[PDB]
């Protein structure tokens, strides 16, 4: 996250890490749906052009963290994967159109303060919440710079942007599975997800409800944080039917 | 090492 | 039933440091 400033304990307690076994390192962001499904963006996981396909038993889902690099006994809990489920119609190739990725755990996480799901927005929710203006929260471990790291999470606020600015500001073909958010130049405030962010949430605080609602899956961008251009996030609600028909499923 | 290391468990 | 719902905020009827923000845009 470059110019965000440093989560308050029990600020994001749907925050996941992916965490790489060997070499470990800091893989994506992810957030926590229920006691058993994480949810992530698939390019995390596969992307052949970058040579990534990682497979259930090359990495950890890390929950309740704070602190990057420390390993917070007694807070954060480590689970294994027992299954990865990629949407079938997740386009690499092109645009990441539909990048998203759940992932289920081998065994329910215990809800702690520090360790509890985010909601899942029905279409009353995106209807109401997803309008140019309206901000949404970005959280992660990524790099604080495009070209280093935090010491703990980092949040960052970010209004969603207008369609026809969105599909302007890039030479990529943007789908209606995507949204982007960000700081116009003229703004005069800043923000962005940087590489290790991707997987993780923007959310939404229900102003009907007072509940924190998971909109959209940090993707990507070009670059982080430049003038006049945007984060590009998955469009949780769009993608909803197949989130129920895996959790339905498995 | 930046990350420092977890539990034998877990891995 | 409880998603969505933080244990040290909203459970607690404290709120974070920058959620007025995200309330203040939702005009
Ligand atoms: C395969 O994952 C990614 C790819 C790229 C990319 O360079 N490309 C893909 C785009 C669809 O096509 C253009 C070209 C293809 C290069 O392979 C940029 C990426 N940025 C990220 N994640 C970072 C955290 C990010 C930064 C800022 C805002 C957001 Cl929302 C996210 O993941 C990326
Ligand atoms: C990724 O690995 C799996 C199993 O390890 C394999 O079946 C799949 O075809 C691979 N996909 C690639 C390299 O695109």
């Amino acid at each position: 996250i470059v110019e965000g400033s440093d989560a308050e304990i029990g600020m994001s307690p749907w925050q996941v890490m992916l965490f790489r076994k060997s070499p470990q390192e800091l893989l994506c962001g992810a957030s926590l749906i229920s006691d058993r499904w994480v949810l992530t963006a698939a390019h995390c996981l596969l992307y052949p052009p970058w040579d990534k396909n990682f497979t259930e038993n090359d990495l950890l889902v890390r929950i309740g963290k704070h602190s990057r690099t420390r390993y917070e006994r007694n807070i954060e809990k480590i689970s294994m994967l027992e299954k990865i489920y990629i949407h079938p119609r997740y386009n690499w190739r092109e645009n990441l159109d539909r990048d998203i990725a759940l992932m289920k755990l081998k065994k329910p996480v215990a809800f702690s303060d520090y360790i509890h799901p985010v909601c899942l927005p029905d279409r009353e929710t995106a209807a109401s919440l997803l309008q140019a203006g309206y901000k949404g929260r970005v959280t992660g471990w990524g790099n604080l710079k495009e070209t280093g790291q935090p010491s703990v999470l980092q949040v960052v606020n970010l209004p969603i942007v207008e369609r026809p600015v969105c599909k302007d500001s890039t030479r990529i073909r943007i789908t209606d599975n995507m949204f982007c958010a960000g700081y116009k130049p003229d703004e005069g405030k800043r923000g962005d997800a940087c590489e290790g962010d991707s997987g993780g949430p923007f959310v939404m605080k229900s102003p009907f409800n007072n509940r924190w609602y998971q909109m959209g899956i940090v993707s990507w961008g070009e670059g982080c944080d430049r003038d006049g251009k945007y984060g590009f996030y998955t469009h949780v609600f769009r993608l909803k039917k197949w989130i129920q028909k895996v959790i339905d499923q498995f | 090492g930046d990350f420092e290391e977890i539990p034998e468990e877990y891995l | 039933a409880d998603c969505g719902l933080r244990p040290l905020f909203e459970k607690k009827s404290l709120e974070d440091k920058t959620e007025r923000e995200l309330l203040e845009s939702y005009i």
